[PDB]
C-alpha cells in the first residue's frame, strides 16, 4: 500500500487539466524532472524559495491556484515557465493540505492576503525537516506521471 | 607494486576554463565551476578522463586499442580500465592584487592555501605507497612550504602587505624556497591560511554574464540572462595518472603521454574556453 | 588598510599599466562613496593625493553639504580623466598571448583565422559589466587578469551568428553554429586590444532629459559621466575550426558586421569598428 | 459621487430583474475589451443564497463568491436588505486587473440575513452547462454591456471567461 | 444542543459586562491547559469598531479579528444586532487545534452596520502595553475562566500567548 | 537563538516589506535584491556596501527611520523610491551584520551617523572581511528569492 | 536670547500642566503645515522615566527619545533638577527639518536624576492604541498650536506621523 | 556587588588625584594583553571640559569621548557632582571588545554641568605629540596598573595605540 501514489494521481489530474497549452504541460514535465532531485540535494526550503520566486505569486494566479483546490474547472494562465512553476507549487501545497501538515483554511487565508504569505513561509520553514522526509515518494510519483503522460520536445 | 606507472601532471589553463557542476538551487550564479568538498575549484576525474580520452581517441587513431586498454572500453567492457585519474586539485589560482612598496609591480599573483598543499602532499604520499615512484623533489619543496603552516607567506617576492581581490588585506612574510619550475614566469606565489584563502580563492574566479537577444526586437529575451563562472587563465591544477601493469600501459606511458601536451577541458569550447597544457611533473620537476 | 585607500589615486598615477585597474577602481570607489568623510582631516595629510585640492577649492561656503556634493561631482570627473589619461595600452603581452595561442591551435590541427579590428568611434562593450559601476553606474567589459578591456567571444559569435541568420537562413546558421542537438563548428576567442594610437579609455557623458518623462514639467537633465573605449584602438581575436567548408561564411561575415555596431548603443553610432586585417592559416 | 453595485455571477439567474442602472455613470469597474473580463471582484467568507441568490454571511475563509462590479443603485426597491460600504479602491480583491480605480468607492452588495435557523453547509459549485452560460451572457452581459455584438464580436472568449474564471461556493439550502 | 458565543479580544476596556453566561455547558472550544490558548476562532473579512466595540464587516481577506469561544448568549439585550448563525463545526477558522468539535454549534457576534458614511481604511494593531494584557486577563480571562489561579499558576505563560496569538485589524475611524 | 540564513532572510524581509509603504519602493527594492548580489561578488563586499550606503542618501532622517526599523515594527522608510530601496537593502545588510554578531549595532549606527566613525568602519570591515564574505551571499540569495517571489515585476 | 524647553512624547500622561509658556513671541521650532510635524528633536543616549516622565540619561547610544521644542522657561521656580545648556541652533539633531534658526537658542531639556540604584534596562516603545493618538493630539499640539483643529481639514493625517515615527525607550521602572 | 569608575583620555594633566582604588576586587573591564588595550569604552553625546576636566553632556550623537574604566570610587569627596549611574553590563558601548563581564555594573564618571553659559562649539581633537602620551603613561598606565614594567616590554604597540585609538570632541574653550 502506497497512498502517496494515489495522492500524486489526483494532484497530477488537477494540474494536468489546469494547463491548457501543451507547452505549459511540457514545462511542468521539466519542472517535475528537475525539482525533486533539487530538493534531494539542496533541501526543501531552498527549493521552495526558488519555486515561489519563479512562480510569480500575483493575486491573479494566486486566485486561480486557490480555485484549483475546489473547482477542477480552474485554469492556470501565464507564460509556460510561470505556469509550470505555479503548477509545481500547487502540487506541493496540495500534498501539504492533505496529510494535514497545514490547515487548508490557513493556506487559503495566506494565499489571499499578501501580509500572510510570509507567515506561510515561516510555518513551512518550521516544518521543513518533516516535509523533506514525507514528500519524497509523492514527488517521485509526480515525476513518473509527468514523464509517462506528457510528451517531451 | 599496485601501479606500474604513476605520472602526476599539472594542468595549466591557457584560456579560461569552465568545468561545470550544473545549476544547483543553493548557488547564486546558475553555471558555477566544479567545487570540491572544501569549496575550492576542482576538475572531477570523470571530466578529466572523458576529455582526455576523447582527445586521445581522435589524435592517436592508430592506438585506439592501447588507449582502450588503458582508459577503458567504450562499448562492451570485458575488463576494467588499467589507468586511473585523480581529481585535479587546485594548485594555484591567479588573484588580483593591490600592493604599495614594491619595485616590481604586479597586476595579479598566484594564491594557494595550506589545505591545497596538504592535499597535493597526500596525493604524492599515496602514490609513493602504491607504486615504485618517488617524487621527492616535489615532496621536499611542498613540506618546506608546509613547515610554515599557520601564517600567510610569499615565496618569490618582497611583498609585505597587499589587498587581494579588493576585499582581503593580508600581511605576508618571505620564504626562501621559491619553486620556479611550476611558477616559471616569476609571478609571486602567495600561500595563505585556510580561513582567509578560501574566500580569496573563491572570489578569484570570473563570473561573466551572458544574454540571449530576441532577434525580432533585438533586445534581451525574457529570462535570457545568466552567469557563468570561469577559472582564470594560467590557473594550475594538480592531478596524477595511475596505471596498472600491462604491455599496453608501457606503450601508453612511453608513447601517448609523451606526446600529450594540449587538450580541451570542460565546456563552452566555441567561446574559446577550454584549452589546457599538461606539464608532466616527471619532466618538469 | 586605509592608507592603501588614501594612496590608490597616487598609485594609479604612478603605475599606469601595472596596477590591477579592476581592484584599483573598486578601491577608489570607496573613496568616492565616502568622499565627505575622506575630506574631514582624514586625507592622511599627504602632499600628492589629489584629495588635497578639494580642501583648497571653495565651491559654496554657505552650505557645506552642497559644497561636498559639488566637490564629489568634480572628483568623479577627475577620476574619469585620471583613468583615461594614465591607464594606457601596453599590448605586447597581448601579442605574445595570441602568438602562443596560435601555436597551440596549430599543434591541435585547427584552421586559425586571426582578425584585427580597429574601433572607429568611442566604443561601449559590456556597459552593464562591473568596472567603474560603483563610481560611474556604467561599466566596461574588463578582464582583470589580462588587465585589459575586452570583447567577449560570445558577443562576437552572437553578432556573427545573427548576421549569418539574417543572410543565409536559420538552417545554415545552425549548420554552422549548432543548436540544442549539435555543437557548433566555429570557435571564437575573446578580443583584446593589441595596439592604440593614444588613450585606451576616454570619458564621455549621456544626459537623458525626457527618458520616461510625462511632460516638459518632468524634464530635467541627469548627466552620467562614464568611461568608453577610445577610438583607434585595435582589438585582436582568433577564429579556429576544423571543417574547412565553414570558413567561407566567416570570411564574408566579418567585414560587414563590424561596420554596424559591435557593443552597446550602436543606434547612435558608438561602437563602430573597421576591419584592419584578416589572415587565414589552413592546417596543412 | 460614484456608486457601484455588486453583481454575483452564479448558475442561478436572479439577474433578469436585479438592476435598473445598467451603466448610469460614465464608467464601470468591470470592463471587457476582447481580452475577456477585467477587474473582477472576489468576496470571501460569504456564500450565495441561490434561492434568489444573494450573499449570506458565512465565516469560512474558503467560501468565496466572484462577481462583476458595475456602477449604479439597486432598484430604488432595497436599502432594507443590502450592505453598503465605502473603501478606497485598493481595499477590494480585484482579479484580472487592467487599470486603476478612483481611490474612493461606495459599494452596494446583495446581502442576506445570517438566518440562524439551520446549519449553513456550503458546497463548491462551478459554471458548466452551456445553456446556463448562455442565459448568463444573455441576462446581465447584454443589458449591462451592450458592447456585446456591437463592439465585442469574439464572444467565444467572454463565455469561457465565465466558464473558467467565475466560480463560487453555494449554500444549496 | 450546545451553543457558543464569540467574544472579540481588543486592546480596549469595553468587554466587562455585555453577556449573561459564565459556563452554561460542560466544556468550551477555547482551552487553557498549562500550554496556553487553544482552538482560537479567526474571524476574517471583519474589522473592529472599538468605539462601542463590535465587528464591522469589510471586504478584505486581509482584515481579520481573533477571539475566544465560550458557550452562551449575550445578556438577552440583543437579537437585533448580532451575526448569530449555526456552523457545522468545520467551517470555523481555528488555530492550535487541540480538541475536535461535535459537528454542530451556534455562535453570536458583536456586530454593527458597515456605517455607510465613510471609507473604511483599516489599521492593523497588536495588543501590547502589558498593562492591557493584565487588565484583559482580569476583565474576561478571569470572569469566564475561573480555571485561572485554580488549576493554572502560570499566568506568565498565558501572558506570552496573548501577546503573539491575539491580534486584529482596527477601523481607525 | 541561531537563525539559519533563510530564516534570517525571512525575518529581515518581513520588516523591510512592511516598511516600504509605496509599492514603487518595493518594486525598486526587487531590482536591488536582484542585482546587488552579483555586484557584491564582482566588486567585493566593502566597495558595494559603501556604494549602497551612498545610494541611500541617509539624509539624517532616512537614517532615523532606518534606525527605528531595528526596534519597532511600526517604522516606515520615507524618501524617493530609488533611494528608499537602497536604504532598505542597507537595512538588510545591517540586520545580517548585527544578528550574526559580526559587528555591533551601536558601532554601525555610529558609523552611519557621522564622519569619523565611517573610516573606522572601513578599517573594521577590512579586518572582518573573511567572516563576512563567508556566507552573506547565501543570505542575500535568499533575500533575492523572496523579493522575486513576493513583489510583482514592474 | 530665545528660550525653548524640550518636551516628551511617551505613552504616559506625565505632561498635563508641565507647561507655562506656549509661544510668548512669534517663533517655534516644530511647525505644522499639512505635512506632519517637522523639526523633531531626537535625543539619543537618553531614555524616558514614565515615573514622573522625564529624560534619564544612559551611557548607551542605542537609547533614544524624540520630542518637540516649545518656547518657555518651565516654571520660574526650578532649574536645579532640569538640565540647562547652550547650543548654537546648529547642533540640534532635528529630523524632518524644514528651516534653520539664527544660530542662538537655549534648550531646557526636562531631566531627572540617573538614580544608580538598579540597572535601568529599557524597552523600545512605539505609541499605539489609537485612543492614545486621540489623546496625544489633545495633549500639547492643540494648546501650543492654537490653529490645529481650527484650520485643519487634514487633521487625522498628521496623526499618521505622531502615531508612527515617535518611538522611544522606556527604562522599565 | 562591585564597583568601577571611568577614567577618560584627556589632553590635560588630569590624573594626579582622581582615584581611591586601583584594584580592590578581582577583575575589571579594560585590559592590556600582548596586543594593546582591550575593551576600551567610549561615551558619545558628551564633551570633555578641561576647565577642571570633566564630561559635559551635549545633544548631538557625535560628541564622543574615549577612555577606560577600572574598579574604584572617585575621591571620598565627590559622588555629589560626578553623575553616578548603574548599567547592566550590556548598555556599555565598548571598543575592541574581547571578553564578557559580570552582567551588572555601578559606574562613576567625571561630570561637569551642561554649561548653559556659552553656546558650545566643540571640535575634533587629536591625541598626538608623543611627549603628551609620555605624560599619559604616568597618568594612568602606572598609576592604576603597576603591571606595566611587570608585564610590558610591549610598549611599541600600546604607545601608538594611545596615540591613535583615543579621541574626543573637546570644547577647546
Amino acid at each position: 500500500y502506497e497512498e502517496d501514489y494515489k495522492l500524486a494521481l489526483e494532484a497530477f489530474k488537477k494540474v494536468f487539466n489546469a494547463l491548457t497549452h501543451y507547452g505549459a504541460k511540457q514545462a511542468f514535465r521539466s519542472r517535475a524532472r528537475d525539482l525533486v532531485e533539487e530538493i534531494y540535494n539542496s533541501g526543501f526550503i531552498p527549493t521552495f524559495f526558488y519555486i515561489i520566486s519563479k512562480a510569480e505569486l500575483n493575486s491573479d494566479s494566486l486566485d486561480s491556484l486557490i480555485s484549483l483546490f475546489s473547482s477542477d474547472n480552474a485554469i492556470l494562465r501565464g507564460s509556460d515557465e510561470n505556469v509550470s512553476y505555479s503548477a509545481y507549487l500547487f502540487i506541493i501545497l496540495y500534498y501539504l493540505i492533505k496529510r494535514g501538515i497545514i490547515e487548508q483554511k490557513f493556506l487559503i487565508q495566506a494565499l489571499r492576503c499578501e501580509k500572510t504569505r510570509l507567515d506561510l513561509i515561516d510555518k513551512l520553514y518550521n516544518l521543513a525537516p518533516i516535509i523533506s522526509a514525507k514528500i519524497r515518494t509523492y514527488l517521485l510519483a509526480i515525476k513518473r506521471l509527468s514523464e509517462a503522460l506528457i510528451e517531451a520536445r | 607494486p599496485y601501479y606500474a606507472f604513476a605520472e602526476p601532471f599539472f594542468i595549466h589553463a591557457i584560456t579560461h576554463l569552465h568545468v561545470g557542476s550544473g545549476s544547483s538551487v543553493e548557488e547564486e550564479i546558475a553555471l558555477p565551476f566544479q567545487r570540491d568538498e572544501l569549496g575550492y575549484p576542482t576538475i572531477y576525474a570523470s571530466s578529466l578522463k572523458g576529455a582526455i580520452k576523447s582527445f586521445l581517441l581522435k589524435e592517436f587513431p592508430d592506438k585506439r586499442d592501447v588507449i582502450y586498454k588503458v582508459l577503458g572500453e567504450d562499448e562492451n567492457p570485458e575488463e576494467a580500465s588499467l589507468g586511473t585519474f585523480l581529481d585535479a586539485i587546485l594548485f594555484a589560482i591567479p588573484s588580483r592584487i593591490i600592493e604599495i612598496d614594491s619595485a616590481k609591480p604586479y597586476v595579479w599573483v598566484y594564491v594557494t592555501t595550506y589545505e591545497l598543499l596538504k592535499k597535493v602532499k597526500l596525493y604524492l604520499d599515496s602514490i609513493s605507497q602504491l607504486s615504485n615512484a618517488s617524487f621527492s623533489n616535489l615532496k621536499n619543496k611542498i613540506d618546506t612550504i608546509l613547515a610554515k603552516e599557520g601564517k600567510n607567506i610569499t615565496l618569490d617576492s618582497d611583498l609585505k602587505s597587499a589587498i587581494l581581490n579588493e576585499d582581503f588585506y593580508v600581511e605576508l612574510e618571505a620564504l626562501n624556497n621559491k619553486i620556479p619550475s611550476i611558477i616559471n614566469a616569476g609571478v609571486p606565489l602567495l600561500v595563505l591560511e585556510d580561513s582567509i584563502g578560501r574566500e580569496v580563492i573563491n572570489r578569484s574566479l570570473i563570473r561573466v554574464r551572458r544574454i540571449r537577444i530576441d532577434r525580432d526586437k533585438k533586445v534581451v529575451e525574457t529570462g535570457g540572462l545568466w552567469s557563468e563562472e570561469y577559472v582564470p587563465m594560467k590557473t594550475i591544477f594538480f592531478s596524477v595518472l595511475l596505471g596498472k601493469e600491462s604491455k599496453e600501459s608501457a606503450i601508453f606511458a612511453s608513447c601517448i603521454l609523451r606526446n600529450l601536451r594540449y587538450v580541451i577541458l570542460g565546456g563552452k569550447e566555441t567561446i574559446g574556453k577550454g584549452i589546457v597544457e599538461l606539464r608532466w611533473v616527471k619532466d618538469v620537476i | 588598510a586605509i592608507d592603501f585607500l588614501v594612496n590608490i589615486l597616487e598609485l594609479i598615477k604612478e603605475k599606469q599599466c601595472n596596477i590591477n585597474l579592476f581592484s584599483a577602481i573598486s578601491l577608489t570607489s570607496i573613496v568616492y562613496n565616502n568622499f565627505g568623510e575622506f575630506l574631514s582631516n582624514n586625507q592622511s595629510y599627504s602632499t600628492n593625493n589629489p584629495l588635497l585640492k578639494y580642501h583648497i577649492i571653495i565651491l559654496n561656503d554657505k552650505n557645506k553639504t552642497k559644497d561636498v556634493e559639488e566637490k564629489r561631482n568634480i572628483f568623479k570627473r577627475e577620476v574619469a580623466e585620471l583613468i583615461s589619461r594614465n591607464f594606457k595600452l601596453d599590448g605586447e603581452k597581448v601579442r605574445n598571448y595570441f602568438d602562443s595561442l596560435k601555436e597551440v591551435l596549430k599543434s591541435l590541427k585547427y584552421t586559425i583565422v586571426d582578425v584585427e579590428i580597429t574601433t572607429r568611434t568611442r566604443a561601449l562593450i559590456g556597459v552593464s559589466t562591473s568596472l567603474g559601476k560603483l563610481i560611474f553606474g556604467s561599466g566596461i567589459s574588463f578582464d582583470p587578469y589580462m588587465n585589459l578591456p575586452y570583447i567577449p567571444a560570445s558577443e562576437i559569435k552572437g553578432i556573427v551568428r545573427s548576421y549569418i541568420e539574417g543572410k543565409l537562413g536559420e538552417q545554415e546558421a545552425e549548420e554552422i553554429f549548432g543548436n540544442e542537438e549539435r555543437e557548433g563548428n566555429v570557435n571564437f576567442t575573446d578580443a583584446y586590444p593589441t595596439r592604440s594610437k593614444d588613450f585606451l579609455f576616454v570619458p564621455d557623458v549621456i544626459t537623458p532629459h525626457y527618458n520616461g518623462k510625462k511632460s516638459e514639467a518632468d524634464a530635467e537633465p541627469r548627466p552620467v559621466i562614464h568611461l568608453t573605449i577610445a577610438p583607434k584602438v585595435t582589438f585582436r581575436f582568433l577564429i579556429y575550426y576544423k571543417r574547412e567548408d565553414v570558413g567561407k561564411p566567416i570570411c564574408d561575415s566579418m567585414p560587414i558586421i563590424l561596420i554596424r555596431g559591435l557593443g552597446a548603443r550602436s543606434s547612435v553610432g558608438y561602437s563602430l569598428f573597421e576591419l584592419r586585417k584578416i589572415e587565414v592559416i589552413k592546417a596543412a | 459621487s460614484t456608486q457601484r453595485e455588486y453583481v454575483f455571477i452564479p448558475i442561478t439567474n436572479s439577474i433578469t430583474i436585479d438592476v435598473k442602472i445598467t451603466i448610469g455613470g460614465s464608467d464601470h469597474i468591470t470592463n471587457i475589451d476582447e481580452r475577456g473580463i477585467h477587474n473582477v471582484l472576489v468576496i470571501t467568507g460569504y456564500a450565495v443564497d441561490e434561492k434568489n441568490g444573494r450573499l449570506v454571511p458565512t465565516l469560512d475563509p474558503c467560501d468565496y463568491v466572484k462577481g462583476i462590479l458595475v456602477a449604479g443603485t439597486p432598484q430604488q426597491a432595497q436599502s432594507n436588505d443590502f450592505l453598503t460600504l465605502k473603501l478606497p479602491a485598493n481595499k477590494l480583491y480585484l482579479i484580472r486587473k487592467k487599470g486603476n480605480i478612483s481611490d474612493d468607492l461606495k459599494i452596494y452588495i446583495p446581502y442576506s440575513s445570517p438566518d440562524a435557523r439551520n446549519s449553513m453547509k456550503t458546497k463548491p459549485v462551478s459554471i458548466s452547462d452551456d445553456t446556463i452560460v448562455n442565459n448568463i451572457i444573455k441576462e446581465v452581459f447584454d443589458k449591462i454591456y451592450n458592447i456585446t455584438q456591437k463592439e465585442k464580436v469574439k464572444i467565444e472568449k467572454v463565455k469561457e471567461d465565465i466558464k473558467e474564471l467565475f466560480s463560487y461556493y453555494a449554500l444549496e439550502q
